């Protein structure tokens, strides 16, 4: 039981190891999602623009045939491929409205986990 | 919270805004812990 | 280096193929092998075409496109060299009575789109498409 | 004495993200820069400028 009428929000959660693209309606209810690991890029190449393009194309094709036409992009986390995903969901029928970087930064919060040697 | 209202020009603008903000630099900094002595000595050497 | 036209057809590709075919400097033997092979080719697939046209079509069929150094494009000269070398090598590997017969059989198979050289080309294409991300 | 009010005045020393600009970017001197930072933080506490 979902209902996405005309416009929605795309969420990209990237990191140094993987990228997850998830499209949702105005109430943040996900209708489709994809990732490099889902596409089958289990390697160091999970953080590749090609993998991001493949995942974004799959997600956009899966979600376009549901009434989704316009989307607003939110991006969290670093990593190559966010631009590729944005371009792919822009060119796969879905029209982008704005690009918003919601990457969370701390105002000196909790302690980071040590340092690798 | 970098906002780039709007595709190649928009993507270039978003990348430039992100680079100007320096979110990736602070993310790389926050990936690990640095001692206050280490930070102070790095600042003194720089 | 300079390449002499073929005595029969006036081609440089034919001379290059014979150069690939030649053992120990016996160019007369290599030429005899090539001309014989063309003769069995024309006697077997006798096809609204020619004898040299089938050979050229076979070389074009078994030529590869990209090569993983990450995949990359191939120069035309290296493409032609590797096509000729593959045809000759698999003709040598396959069984048969004489070298002319083996070469004619492999040329006919390559034209008819199946054979060991085509299998090698298809495998190279698969190994090339496997690494599309790093390109 | 820079007032924590006049937020429109206060944005003169802030960047597009709302952060406080370095003293080297503008011409401020240390005492004025300290007063500006104090006023900005007071207004952020009073919810006159955004924290982000």
């Amino acid at each position: 039981v979902v209902r996405v009428e005309a416009v929605g929000q795309a969420h990209i959660h990237s990191s140094f190891n993987n990228i997850i693209i998830s499209l949702a309606n105005s109430e943040g209810q996900v209708i489709s999602w994809s990732s490099a690991g889902k596409m089958g890029f289990r390697s160091s190449k999970k953080n590749t623009p090609y993998a991001a393009q493949m995942a974004a194309q799959d997600c956009a094709k899966v979600a376009y045939d549901m009434g989704l036409r316009k989307v607003t992009v939110y991006v969290k986390g670093p990593g190559n491929g966010r631009e590729s995903a944005i371009r792919t969901i822009h060119g796969a029928g879905i029209e982008v409205m704005e690009i918003i970087d919601v990457t969370p930064m701390p105002h000196n919060g909790c302690r980071p986990p040590k340092k690798r040697r | 919270m970098i906002v780039v209202p709007v595709i190649e020009r928009a993507l270039k603008r978003f990348k430039r805004k992100f680079e100007k903000t320096g979110a990736v630099r602070e993310l790389r900094a926050r990936q690990a812990f640095e001692k206050p002595s280490v930070a102070k000595r790095k600042k003194m050497q720089k | 280096r300079q390449i002499l036209p073929d005595p029969v057809y006036g081609d440089v590709r034919v001379t290059k193929f014979v150069n690939h075919l030649m053992y120990d400097g016996k160019k007369n033997t290599a030429f005899s092998i090539f001309y014989g092979a063309l003769d069995i080719v024309k006697t077997k697939h006798s096809e609204e075409k020619s004898a040299l046209e089938i050979w050229k079509a076979a070389l074009d069929n078994i030529t590869p496109q990209v090569e993983v150094k990450v995949p990359t494009e191939i120069r035309p000269e290296r493409k032609e060299s590797i096509s000729m070398k593959n045809l000759i090598l698999y003709a040598r590997k396959r069984g048969g009575k004489t070298m002319a017969d083996k070469l004619a059989a492999e040329i006919v198979d390559a034209f008819n789109n199946q054979g060991a050289a085509f299998k090698r080309k298809e495998d190279m294409h698969r190994m090339a498409e496997a690494n599309r991300a790093f390109a | 004495y820079i007032d924590y009010k006049d937020p429109e005045f206060l944005k003169k020393f802030l960047n597009e993200q709302g952060k406080i600009l370095p003293r080297r970017i503008t011409g401020t001197s240390l005492k004025f820069q300290r007063r500006v930072a104090q006023a900005v933080k007071r207004a952020r506490h009073l919810a006159l400028l955004p924290y982000v």
